[PDB]
């Protein structure tokens, strides 16, 4: 956020939006109400994370040691 | 421990064995690269295509398709 | 609990301090420094940024591997830093 | 013993091969692979010519090639997977002409691993990111950037690996530059070894795996995987975005797939059969490749079968979804490893095996009545077509290939002094035998000869913006005849000459000013009938002049120097200055006035003081001596010419010289290369300065962009020439030879082998040459293949069985079935049957390529050993033997027997008769003729054999070979004996006590491919992994025997290891060229060609040693490979200098070359120089 030009510009200071905020809020409370009420969620796994399912090579020699 | 990260970083990588590994193991790793082996290089592959009449996709097809259960299943 | 780090380099280069200066990262030989390290994201990110791959001091030039490490190709490993547990 | 190793003729194979617009304008390239060769081709639309622009040895194994463009950008770069453990980026700079590499990315071991990546590379379609995988668990992603200077920047590696998985084929998914998407054909194993009863195995099915990248937070992850039906080869991308659906297609046996994430249903078609096929009814269907052709309106794919029949895949949609696959059938062209489709309406075909096509798509669209099979039409049974001659593709070009070469023999079949080479090359019904010579191929223009002595003949036309010559005028000794083309050329009357004594010079001087100069004087001649004339000054007479169209200088009795001069009034202006010298001229030559100057300033004189002087003409310092050097013998004639400026000097021998132009000279080179004078002539290749150096052979020497080459042509003697132009052919030579008067051309693009082919049946194994008529006798053999007397029964089978169908019975195909056989060499031979063979006998011709005899063998007989020899006891009668295996199988390797079929070969060398046809037990793999009988090898087991009355008769046996005998070979005492896996057994024969003892062995394994001996205790060899390997006896060995290492109780000692790069099956050492010496000569699967030769001094090795050492370094393989640890491949180097990593110092550049050459006290001129005198003094 800082340059000599940013400074010297943030110194000199003294109906369809509304529709669309609208729906937009209709929307997310239908979603909000949807994800509390959990009574219909199918919980389709999306895209599963390998990296962070899967223990890495040093866990897996931490893991070795413990074990022997 | 660093002896010891190399022996468990050897054991990591695919292929290598140790006082417990059977014939089984052995000899369905050097098939698997072996097939690896063919084909990468250009040249054995056209080898063995000249060799049994064959186009080259079918060729690389066959080997991927034994790449699978290469010596026959397990003992026992 | 001298282990290296073994993961998957990135575009990092490793970094050697004044003491280390000359030194190769896995033989710690001296003579003829021929490829050039390369290091993970994990080592190198934040305070880590810049720090020798031997002791972790700061760093002040490049580190290499010898001539003899990369006839046997032992640069094709992972990251090479050096990390205690 | 130490070697050097040259390439003569590089590789033709094609393995991949891209398109795209790789020089950053609007024309499109291709980059082709070879084995360990690079190579960028450009199509010439107008003409339809693909020129080779660049050829880089990479020193590696290329296994993946991509191109990809950044957003906004108009060039493509280039994506390399080697063997090596690195990914690089090139890019093709037009004006330097070579590829420049952008990035390296190291992220493993090198060679051809398992899990290494390196097999598979696919790009995301708008240019973000990349792939790189192996076969096995590991792949990783990078992404490619741009900085604010429009370079490219890559990342650090993102992993995706996922243990116990074979990946098949990976493509890049076109989204509308939403996240970058990867599909992935994968199999996972781990369950398979686990079950021993071995249902686990089975039951295991692909999947098809969609790997997205989030560049918002940076990491890869799984997002659909589903299991196909059955298994698939090679994916294709569909153009997705705002140009089509986003999904794939499968490829699979017997159908193709449509699939994609989402809601769309999956949609199959089944490949199309051909009508009446031949081929065994148990064997499926799959795609080999394919070509996608995007256009602004609408795309379609086009992919091929094993047959080699091309469909045309058009997609039927909606809004979003697909809702049918159709497929058409579009043409039959030779089995392709990769097809690109190029805007302006080519399609470029790289064959697997032999040449190589460029079609013109002759026929856009589709008004066609032929039925189009679609997946919406219902079929319980497959859909059928029938293959026919191509209707919408036209053939415009071929390129030459010697892929695979399988036998070689060099030899002086013909009565020429040069050797030539006979190559049995190519597989199935598209093999022949090729014919190559060292030289040009001289193309036929015109011939007329008339009676008379001609002596010269020009070609000068009427104006100089004129692409029309004048006239052409061939001086007899009492006169002269002059003709224009008026495309009957004969006499003419209104050309100004006329000369009733013969012309010497004939020159355009002006525009339309004519210089005619001629014993007596010269007459310059107008545009306008007008002739102003100088003549001799009472007996002194001109022989020798220089013309040039601003300057004419002139030879008198006595080296009296005359120059005149034309300036821009038009007319003569002669020097004030007449130099004499002690004798008279023999040479001179004035360099073509550029027209960037006013007039040409350099003047070699060559007198029969037998020295050149160099000597200048421009007003301030004209015609005063600058320098003066001997010469070594009489010359004839010189000439300054380029292609920067150089002049040669040819001497009254059949040996040349070269001086570059300067002041001083700074190169030297002679070439002895003819016991007759030579003779210089100016001539036009490739639309650029070139010299035609005539002597017994007529020699052109043309430098091409540093190549320099003298390479002979393929006709005998001739006087004079030049250069000549005409409607019927704008650019030849017009030659003359004794009671002739020729006009010829040159139409070849610089190549070192012209060759002849003639078509042969089946792949041929092995061909023998007959010592008195020099005939082949050739064996071809196929596998999965009909022979002739089964095929015809066959086909008169199915009509049999068509005809009573059971339906009106009324109307008859079978008839119309049963006429016309489809040509083979075009549509492919029917692959039927698993443990069926097909083999000829063959003799030919050699000079010709007539077919003088051929024997047909049975159907499941394979022919794999040919020799002709005598016996003893028989007298001199040649005889032919053939090994034949029977009812062989290969995987698992399988048997029934073998035979040795016996032939009398009569006739001066030209018909066989069958004697008889001895039974083996196992397959005769090598016959060798050895003192008065043969050696046989079947299978194991080492035999003596003379020739009976009804069979033939075993006489020895040695059963301790080890696995099974590939090769014989034996000098006067010894036998040396090639195994499958091990590599040499010594033997050797006690005549008196009937024995063979083996006495000596290797100590290592060589899956030996050929073998060669160099002398009585040295043998060259080779291998199926692409190695050679000498190996010698120790001084120490006995031979008189009657093991260490459960071997032989002596051993051999390697003292050479060489990795060549591509699998040898020929090794012959022989002499090249007439004079020269001795080398070994080798041949590749690939096509290639090259020699080792021996070192003859300490010297030459250790500066070759050291050139090789430095540009190791300085100069590194373009693809992250090694040198020394490629040429290291299975084995350490052993006395091999690289030689084609020595000649790439000529295409270095000139700072690199400095800091190369001052390391070894030395400049580049001399390091080219002993470059190229040990070539010239082996090979050509
Ligand atoms: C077994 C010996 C010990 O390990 C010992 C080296 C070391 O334990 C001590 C501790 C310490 C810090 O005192 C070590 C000193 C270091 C040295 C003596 C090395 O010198 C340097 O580091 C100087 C600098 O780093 C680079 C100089 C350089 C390039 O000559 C380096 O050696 C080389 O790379 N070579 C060896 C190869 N040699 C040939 C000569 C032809 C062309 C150059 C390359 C090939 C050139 C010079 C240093 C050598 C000393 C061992
Ligand atoms: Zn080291
Ligand atoms: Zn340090
Ligand atoms: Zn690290």
């Amino acid at each position: 956020n800082f340059d000599e030009e940013n400074a010297y510009f943030e110194d000199e200071e003294e109906d369809p939006l509304e529709a669309f905020m609208a729906e937009v809020e209709d929307q997310a409370a239908r979603d909000m109400k949807r994800l509390e009420e959990k009574d219909k969620e199918r919980k389709n796994v999306k895209g599963i994370r390998d990296d962070i399912e899967e223990e890495d090579d040093q866990e897996a020699y931490f893991r070795y040691m413990a074990e022997n | 421990t660093i002896h010891s990260q190399l022996e468990h970083l050897q054991s990591k990588y695919i292929g290598t064995g140790h006082a417990d590994t059977t014939k089984w193991e052995w000899l369905v790793n050097q098939h698997r690269d072996s097939y690896c082996s063919y084909m990468g290089h250009f040249d054995l592959l056209n080898y063995f295509a000249i060799a049994e009449n064959e186009s080259k996709a079918r060729v690389r097809f066959n080997l991927m398709e034994k790449m699978l259960q290469p010596c026959g299943p397990p003992a026992d | 609990d001298l282990i290296f780090c073994r993961k998957q380099a990135g575009v990092a280069i490793g970094r050697l301090c004044e003491k280390c200066d000359g030194k190769c990262v896995i033989c710690d030989s001296y003579v003829r420094p021929c490829t050039l390290v390369r290091i993970c994201d994990e080592c190198n990110y934040g305070s880590y940024q810049g720090r020798c791959v031997i002791c972790g001091g700061p760093g002040v030039s490049d580190a290499y591997y010898c001539k003899e490490c990369t006839i046997q190709e032992k640069d094709r490993d992972g990251c090479p830093k050096i990390v205690n547990l | 013993m130490f070697l050097y190793n040259l390439t003569l003729q590089r590789a033709t194979g094609i393995s991949f091969a891209i398109h795209g617009n790789f020089s950053g304008t609007k024309q499109q390239e291709i980059v082709v692979s070879r084995g360990k060769i690079l190579e960028l081709l450009r199509p010439d639309p107008n003409t339809g010519k693909v020129h080779t622009l660049l050829t880089v040895e990479v020193f590696g194994v290329i296994r993946s090639l991509m191109a990809f463009r950044l957003t906004g950008g108009t060039k493509d770069y280039i994506v390399v997977g080697s063997d090596s453990g690195r990914i690089v980026i090139l890019e093709y700079q037009p004006s330097k002409n070579m590829f420049e590499k952008i990035h390296q990315e190291t992220f493993g071991k090198s060679g051809c691993r398992r899990i290494v990546p390196g097999q598979f590379l696919a790009v995301d379609p708008k240019g973000r990111a990349v792939m790189i995988s192996a076969i096995e668990k590991q792949k990783l992603v990078y992404i490619l950037n741009r900085d604010a200077a429009a370079r490219l920047t890559i990342s650090s590696p993102l992993e995706a690996h996922k243990a116990n998985t074979l990946v098949y084929h990976v493509v890049g998914v076109d989204v509308g530059f939403e996240n970058p998407m990867f599909a992935c054909l994968e199999m996972d194993y781990e369950e398979a070894d686990n079950d021993p009863t071995g249902e686990a195995a089975a039951n295991t099915q692909q999947t098809l795996t969609f790997y997205e990248l989030d560049l918002g937070l940076n990491h890869v992850v799984r997002k659909y995987s589903e299991p196909l039906e059955e298994h698939g080869n090679f994916l294709i991308t569909v153009p997705g975005g705002s140009d089509g659906p986003s999904g794939v297609l499968i490829c699979s046996e017997n159908y193709i797939t449509y699939k994609n994430f989402g809601d769309q249903p999956d949609i199959r078609c089944p490949i199309p059969r051909r009508r009446n096929d031949l081929d065994d009814p148990e064997r499926g269907m799959i795609f080999v490749c394919s070509a996608t052709h995007k256009t602004k309106s609408m795309f379609f794919f086009l992919a091929q079968t094993e047959q080699g029949d091309i469909f045309k895949i058009t997609l039927e949609t909606d809004e979003d979804m697909v809702t049918e696959i159709r497929l058409k059938y579009f043409d039959t062209v030779p089995v392709a490893a990769a097809m690109c489709v190029l805007k302006t309406g080519f399609l470029f075909v790289a064959s697997e095996f032999g040449n190589h096509y460029l079609y013109q798509i002759a026929h856009l669209g589709d008004d066609d009545e032929e039925p189009e099979f679609s997946s919406a039409m219902p079929l319980e049974d497959t859909f059928f077509f029938q293959p026919r001659p191509l209707k919408n593709l036209v053939l415009v070009d071929e390129l030459d290939s010697l892929s695979p070469i399988l036998f070689c023999q060099i030899a002086d079949l013909a009565n020429e002094d040069t050797p030539q080479l006979y190559v049995a090359c190519g597989r199935g019904p598209r093999s022949s035998l090729r014919v190559l010579r060292h030289g040009l191929e001289v193309s036929e223009m015109a011939v007329s000869e008339l009676p008379g002595n001609p002596n010269a003949v020009w070609t000068v036309r009427r104006h100089i913006e004129d692409e029309f010559d004048a006239y052409i005028i061939v001086s007899f000794v009492n006169a002269t005849l002059v003709l224009s083309i008026g495309e009957t050329v004969e006499e003419v009357t209104d050309s100004g000459f006329l000369g009733t004594t013969p012309t010497l010079s004939c020159s355009l001087l002006g525009d339309d000013a004519l210089v005619q100069v001629y014993p007596d004087g010269i007459r310059h001649i107008r545009a306008d009938k007008r002739v102003n004339e100088w003549k001799t000054p009472g007996k002194k007479t001109i022989v020798k002049c220089a013309v040039n169209q601003r300057q004419v200088v002139i030879a008198l009795t006595g080296g009296e120097l005359v120059y005149f001069e034309m300036d821009p009034s038009g007319q003569l202006n002669e020097y004030t200055e007449r130099k004499e010298m002690s004798a008279d001229v023999v040479c001179m030559s004035l360099a073509n006035v550029p027209p960037g100057e006013q007039r040409s300033r350099f003047l070699a004189v060559g007198l029969v003081d037998n020295t050149v002087r160099i000597i200048s003409l421009d007003p301030s310092d004209c015609l005063q001596p600058l320098s003066m050097q001997a010469l070594p013998a009489q010359p004839e004639s010189l000439c300054i010419v380029e292609m920067f400026l150089y002049l040669n000097i040819g001497l009254q021998n059949g040996v040349l010289l070269r001086t570059v132009l300067d002041p001083v000279t700074g190169d030297l080179s002679d070439t002895r290369t003819g016991s007759r004078p030579v003779k210089l002539f100016r001539v036009r290749m490739q639309g650029q300065e070139a010299v035609l150096a005539m002597s017994s052979r007529s020699w052109l020497s043309y430098s091409y962009q540093s190549r320099f080459h003298l390479t002979p042509l393929s006709y005998e003697t001739l006087e004079f020439a030049s250069g000549f132009a005409s409607e019927q052919c704008p650019e030849g030579i017009v030659a003359i030879s004794t009671n002739t008067l020729r006009i010829l051309a040159l139409e070849k693009l610089g190549a070192v082998f012209n060759q002849v082919a003639f078509p042969l049946q089946y792949t041929p194994r092995k061909f023998v040459i007959h010592p008195e008529s020099n005939n082949l006798i050739i064996i071809e053999t196929d596998h999965n293949a009909y022979t002739e007397a089964t095929k015809a029964q066959r086909k008169q089978q199915m009509a049999e069985e068509m005809v009573e169908a059971a339906g009106e019975l009324a109307a008859e195909m079978a008839a119309a079935f049963l006429n016309e056989n489809l040509p083979e060499s075009i549509f492919g031979a029917p692959k039927a049957g698993n443990g069926q063979w097909a083999s000829v006998i063959r003799v030919m011709n050699p000079i010709q390529g007539n077919t003088l005899d051929l024997v047909q063998l049975e159907q499941n007989e394979a022919a794999f050993s040919v020799a002709v020899c005598r016996f003893s006891n028989t007298g001199e009668d040649w005889y032919v033997l053939v090994g034949v295996a029977k009812d062989l199988i290969l995987n698992p390797r399988s048997v029934a027997g073998g035979f040795v079929y016996t032939y009398k070969l009569v006739n001066n060398g030209e018909k066989l008769e069958f004697l008889h046809k001895t039974p083996v037990e196992e397959v005769p793999a090598a016959i060798a003729p050895f003192q008065g009988r043969v050696l046989i090898g079947v299978g194991k087991l080492l035999r003596v054999y003379d020739l009976g009355k009804k069979k033939l008769l075993r006489k020895c046996e040695n059963k301790h070979i080890a696995n099974y005998i590939s090769g014989i070979q034996t000098i006067g005492h010894r036998v040396i004996v090639s195994d499958v896996q091990e590599s040499f057994i010594w033997v050797r024969y006690k005549r008196n006590e009937n024995q063979l003892i083996i006495f000596a062995d290797d100590t290592y394994p060589r899956w030996v491919t050929t073998a060669s001996l160099l002398d009585y205790d040295t043998v060259a060899g080779a291998d199926k992994f692409g190695n050679i390997c000498v190996v010698r006896l120790p001084p120490n060995t006995n031979d008189e025997v009657d093991g260490l290492l459960n071997g032989a109780s002596q051993k051999a000692e390697v003292i050479m290891n060489y990795h060549v790069g591509e699998t040898v099956l020929s090794l012959q050492k022989t002499t090249l060229i007439p004079g020269g010496s001795e080398s070994l000569v080798y041949t590749t699967l690939s096509g290639g060609i090259g020699i080792l030769v021996p070192f003859t001094s300490h010297e030459d090795h250790d500066f070759f040693q050291h050139v090789e050492m430095h540009l190791r370094s300085e100069h590194p393989p373009l693809c992250g490979r090694d040198h020394l640890s490629f040429r290291s491949y299975y084995f350490p180097v052993k006395n091999v200098i690289d030689g084609d990593l020595c000649e790439q110092f000529n295409s270095m550049e000139p700072n690199k070359q400095k800091n190369v050459s001052e390391e070894l006290d030395r400049t580049p001129p001399e390091v080219s120089k002993k470059l190229e005198d040990i070539r010239t003094r082996y090979a050509f």
